């Protein structure tokens, strides 16, 4: 039962640490950015909206239902 | 006016802001008290929003500009765009306080405040209604 997990590990590596040589430009993983990416969209929720905050609210939801996917699974 | 001299600035300003204003002061937090925070000024826009609901108009769209109506928080005609300003009464469009705008007296929102949220914590405590 142990074993693939492992040469799935393997190339997981591969993919991403050649996606490290592949894009350069990298970001902070396990859903971190995507934390304040609510509130700056839900700083938009307060910023601009006539109405929309709702729709900008309901965007930056979306954001961190992973992280909250992850941990909670 | 007279015997309760200070009072708030806008019944709807104060609204938006306190929406902020906790949502910051949930923002702050973390944990169940961020939510605990979160939910509690999420149940407070409904105010403004049956109001214009009952005036035939948006409160979603009138709400909303007052939650646009900010920099920081606080309700004055002053920076009405970099803070909160008035309410219309008729509408939930937010009026300047001093001109068409509206002032609650100090006791009217802190005795309002509490008790929905005293009545809040009630029922959550009952789980039976057991009967013979």
């Amino acid at each position: 039962q142990f074993m693939e997990e492992t040469e799935r590990s393997l190339h997981d590596a591969i993919m991403i640490v050649r996606r490290a040589i592949k894009n350069d430009s990298v970001v902070a993983g396990g859903g971190a950015i995507e934390m304040e990416l609510s509130k700056y969209l839900r700083d938009y929720s307060r910023t601009i909206p006539g109405k929309q905050q709702l729709l900008i609210g309901a965007y930056a939801k979306a954001l961190e239902i992973i992280p909250r996917q992850l941990c909670d699974n | 006016v007279l015997e309760s001299k200070s009072v708030v600035p806008g019944g709807g300003a104060v609204e938006a802001a306190l929406s902020i204003y906790l949502e910051n002061y949930a923002t702050s937090m973390g944990s169940r008290e961020q939510l605990a925070i979160a939910e509690f000024a999420r149940s407070l826009l409904v105010i403004p929003n049956t109001l214009a609901v009952n005036a035939a108009q948006d409160s979603t769209d009138l709400v909303a500009k007052l939650r646009a109506f900010h920099n920081e928080a606080q309700v004055n005609p002053e920076r009405k765009n970099l803070k909160w300003i008035g309410l219309d009464l008729s509408n939930g469009k937010p009026r300047d306080n001093k001109q068409a705008g509206v002032f609650e007296p100090t006791i009217v929102k802190v005795k309002s405040l509490k008790f929905a949220t005293e009545a809040a914590i009630t029922i959550l405590r009952i789980d039976d209604l057991i009967k013979l």
